């Protein structure tokens, strides 16, 4: 059996995947910017094809890719200077996310 | 492939490597990657990929540890490939090197692999060595287990395992203990000619053995003392796997009037066994000072025996000499000759901007407080050179430990970790150093 | 104030002369419930006690006490140390005690040593002794050291002006562990104090925390240069630092080495190096360099 710590906690999430793609907003009009999602649900690798949105987007979209996701807390970083996405609210353009890789973290 | 070559480090996180956006916007490798890295015999290494400004498309700067893993030393190549699988980790087995943990006891992982891992993600391969600095001193550590195998990333749910025995360090595996170019700091300019002359005759033997051009044989290194001549002549033995031999003046000439020569001799002979060699001659004025400064046969005898190696010295079994002096004036102008020192580089002492660097060089193992403002004592050690800088160091931690240590923290009796990486030295305490 | 269980305190360097003299610092002595003359009992290494009286000072460091090489000796601990100190109200007025000199530091003298050295100095002082100790006694233009062999009201007491003395013939014999106070101290140089302090802490952690360095990457200082005339005390401070620090002491005088042919004296120059190394800590002196 296992241990305690300090931190926290089938098939179908093709459609999963699907819908929280089909769920955005790609402005033609609009520049690129594509996002490497790592998933604290483990080393769930996520690919975007976002173009300069904001983290709300970001935080509905792994919503809407896992489940549990729906309901568990956390935050989004950058590793190495390792800040953690502050206000959640800015266009990626501003955070210079820009073709990156955002890792979630349980908090 | 998009092959590069490997180049110098700067931040210095080890589990980072760096390229140009445009080098990364070919294939896609995202400001954060967990790249992997493939290598000489039988190694490779995945590491975060980051992006730098001042890189060359062509070229990724990592640093001595990747390098290392990857048994290569710099302007070699690699093949940067997307590493998809690596997944967050469930466990994890290191052990820590003996000759690096001789000295402390208590536990290794309180004091270096937590603070090391602790929500960083981490991503590493397996037998692969990382250093952890602190507790003045940085411990290396050889994973020998992982859990998912061949790789993975620390994560805050990654088990560590510190089970009870201290391995070895096999002769494959050089140490980070040895010298390299991230030791020497201030010496830009000068660090890159040494570099650029010695860079095609110790990396590219070969080349001079297919061609008649006639490359450099012979480097003079100038500069008071404690700039750094046997620091930086040691790392680019190291830096670019070539042999290393040291003859030291005042050895030499403390030998009887005979047996001096025949060392001399026997030098130069064990050097053209392991070419590329370089051999350092430390305190030349010693063995050869200018015109008048002699005054017996013996002297002049082990002079001229030098000459002579030197001019013996064929292009076949390359080896290059590097000898350091105080100046000019000191050595014997017939060492200057076409064929021997023809080659001479000024080390001069540090700037403001230089003792900076030298600074932080040494005080990378340390602890040190946030009232700690380093630039101020670079600003303040005009004078000082890269020795003085680094004693001065030494003066200002061992005034710490002068202070905490009455409280009798266990003392006199073979060393605990924790107790090490605790003692935080105090801009006080450098203070107090330069007062001295 | 948190460890130290209030009576461990660090040998500091005298400022009494006083051999029966012991010095903290008021507000230790306040911590400790002692009186400005109470009998205290000390107690250092290889279990070993002394009983020394206490007074305050003004210059004492409240974690640290004073007191002279002749009880640091006794205690078998060095500048640098710790020690417990405890109250000892138990101490009485002793009846008989025996002492006797110690054969090194009477050979030449005779004559009555009670009359010359014991009378004058327990003398109306109220000097509290216990059983082992060794005390010193200066006069006759020498020190006698003196072994108490056996005291009345058994492990101590203080020696009364009703106190029977007997020093029956016989000089006693001088054990390993016992260093003669006729040996080198800092108490034996005056007129340094900066330099003598700042050779002290050099020295400090290199020799008195060897371990250290085993487990540090830190660069203690290895060659220390003594300029100044001649007679200035260079080569007594660096005995005095080695013998204060039991630290092994070579000696390699320019002069000496300077007699022999050649080859002679480089062989003495690396030999003196070699020895050091086999019994370190040492301080190899090279005098007149
Ligand atoms: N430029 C430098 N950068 C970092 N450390 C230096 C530098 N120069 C000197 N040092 C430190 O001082 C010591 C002086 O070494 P060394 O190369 O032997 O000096 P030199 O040959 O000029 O007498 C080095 O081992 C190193 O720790
Ligand atoms: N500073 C001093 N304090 C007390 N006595 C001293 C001092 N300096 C010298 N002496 C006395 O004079 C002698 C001179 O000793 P020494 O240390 O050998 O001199 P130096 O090495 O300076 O030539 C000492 O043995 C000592 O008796």
């Amino acid at each position: 059996g296992q241990k305690l710590g300090s931190t926290a906690p089938p098939a179908q999430q093709a459609e999963n995947e699907a819908k929280a793609s089909s769920s955005i907003l790609i402005n033609e009009a609009e520049p690129t910017t594509n996002i490497q999602i790592r998933l604290a649900d483990g080393g769930r690798l996520v690919q975007k094809f976002n173009h300069s949105h904001r983290i709300s987007d970001i935080r509905l979209f792994i919503v809407d890719a896992r489940p549990a996701m729906a309901a568990t807390s956390f935050v989004l970083m950058t590793t190495f200077p390792n800040k953690e996405l502050a206000d959640e609210n800015q266009t990626l353009k501003e955070a210079n996310l820009l073709n990156a890789v955002i890792v979630q973290r349980l908090t | 492939p998009n092959r590069l070559i490997v180049d110098e480090a700067i931040n210095e996180d080890n589990s980072v490597v760096s390229l140009s956006q445009p080098k990364m916007d070919e294939l896609q490798l995202f400001r954060g990657d967990t790249v992997l890295l493939k290598g000489k015999k039988r190694r490779e290494a995945v590491c975060i990929v980051l992006s730098d400004d001042t890189c060359s498309d062509e070229k990724i700067r990592m640093n001595r540890v990747v390098r290392n893993n990857l048994r290569v030393r710099l302007g070699d190549v690699i093949s940067i490939q997307p590493c998809p699988d690596v997944k967050y980790g469930k466990r994890i087995h290191v052990l820590p090197i003996d000759d690096t943990v001789e000295g402390i006891t208590g536990n290794l992982f309180e004091v270096y692999l937590k603070p090391y891992f602790l929500e960083a993600y981490r991503p590493i391969r397996k037998g692969d060595i990382f250093l952890v600095r602190g507790g003045m001193r940085a411990v290396e550590f050889k994973v020998v287990e992982t859990d998912p195998s061949p790789y993975c990333i620390v994560a805050p749910d990654t088990v560590i395992h510190c089970e009870g025995e201290p391995i070895k360090r096999e002769d494959e595996e050089e140490s980070l203990n040895e010298v390299g170019y991230d030791d020497v700091g201030g010496c830009r300019k000068q660090l890159a000619q040494i570099k650029e002359m010695v860079e095609l005759p110790l990396r590219h033997p070969a080349l001079f053995k297919a061609i008649g051009v006639k490359p450099p044989r012979g480097i003079l290194l100038y500069g008071p003392p404690g700039t750094g001549k046997t620091l930086i002549a040691r790392a680019v033995a190291n830096e670019t796997g070539a042999f290393f031999f040291l003859i030291n003046g005042p050895e030499i000439m403390s030998k009887l009037a005979g047996e001096s020569e025949s060392n001399l001799r026997k030098a130069f002979e064990e050097a053209e066994k392991n070419a590329p060699a370089i051999i350092f001659i430390d305190e030349l004025d010693a063995i050869a000072p200018k015109r008048e400064k002699t005054h017996g046969e013996v002297e002049r005898r082990i002079v001229s025996q030098l000459l002579t190696l030197m001019d013996g010295l064929k292009q076949r079994a390359h080896v290059i000499v590097m000898a350091a002096t105080n100046r000019p004036n000191s050595i014997d102008p017939a060492l200057r000759r076409f064929g021997r020192f023809d080659r001479e580089v000024d080390i001069g002492i540090p700037d403001a901007t230089g003792r900076l660097e030298i600074l932080q060089i040494h005080t990378k193992n340390m602890k040190l407080a946030d009232d700690v403002d380093l630039e101020q004592v670079a600003n303040e050690t005009h004078g000082h050179v890269g020795a003085d800088l680094a004693a001065l160091c030494s003066e200002a931690a061992l005034q710490a430990i002068r202070k905490k240590m009455d409280l009798i923290d266990l003392e006199d009796e073979t060393i605990d970790a924790e107790v090490m990486n605790s003692l935080a030295v105090t801009m006080d305490d450098f203070r107090w150093a330069l007062s001295q | 104030k948190q460890k130290n269980r209030p009576n461990r305190l660090i040998v500091d360097e005298a400022i009494n002369e006083d051999n029966s003299v012991v010095s903290l610092s008021q507000p230790k002595m306040d911590e400790l419930q002692l009186f400005r003359g109470d009998t205290v009992l000390l107690k250092g290494k290889k279990r070993r006690e002394a009983v020394c009286i206490v007074l305050s000072d003004d210059t004492c460091s409240d974690e640290k006490i004073r007191m002279n090489r002749v009880v640091r000796n006794n205690l078998r601990v060095r500048l640098g140390d710790v020690i417990s100190i405890q109250p000892c109200p138990d101490v009485k007025y002793g009846k008989r005690i025996h002492v006797l000199p110690i054969d090194d530091t009477v050979e030449g003298i005779t004559g009555n040593l009670f009359e010359v050295y014991l009378k004058p100095y327990f003398l109306e002082a109220y000097r509290p002794i216990r059983k082992g100790d060794i005390f010193l006694v200066r006069g006759g233009m020498r020190a006698v050291e003196f072994k108490v062999v056996e005291t009345d009201p058994s492990p101590y007491c203080i020696v009364a002006p009703d106190t029977v003395i007997h020093c029956e013939g016989e000089p006693i014999k001088r054990e390993d562990e016992e260093e003669s106070l006729n040996e080198v101290g800092y108490d034996d140089v005056g007129g340094c104090r900066k330099q003598l302090a700042q050779i002290k802490e050099m020295v400090e952690l290199p020799l008195r925390h060897p371990a250290l360095f085993k487990a540090i990457g830190v660069k203690p200082p290895r060659g220390i240069l003594l300029y100044g005339p001649p007679g200035t005390g260079k080569t007594l401070i660096a005995r005095a630092v080695a013998n204060e620090t039991g630290a092994f002491f070579f000696l390699i005088n320019g002069p000496e080495i300077m007699s022999k042919l050649a080859g002679e004296s480089e062989s003495n120059l690396r030999k003196a190096f070699e020895e050091a190394e086999k019994n370190a800590p040492a301080i190899i002196f090279i005098d007149e360099l």
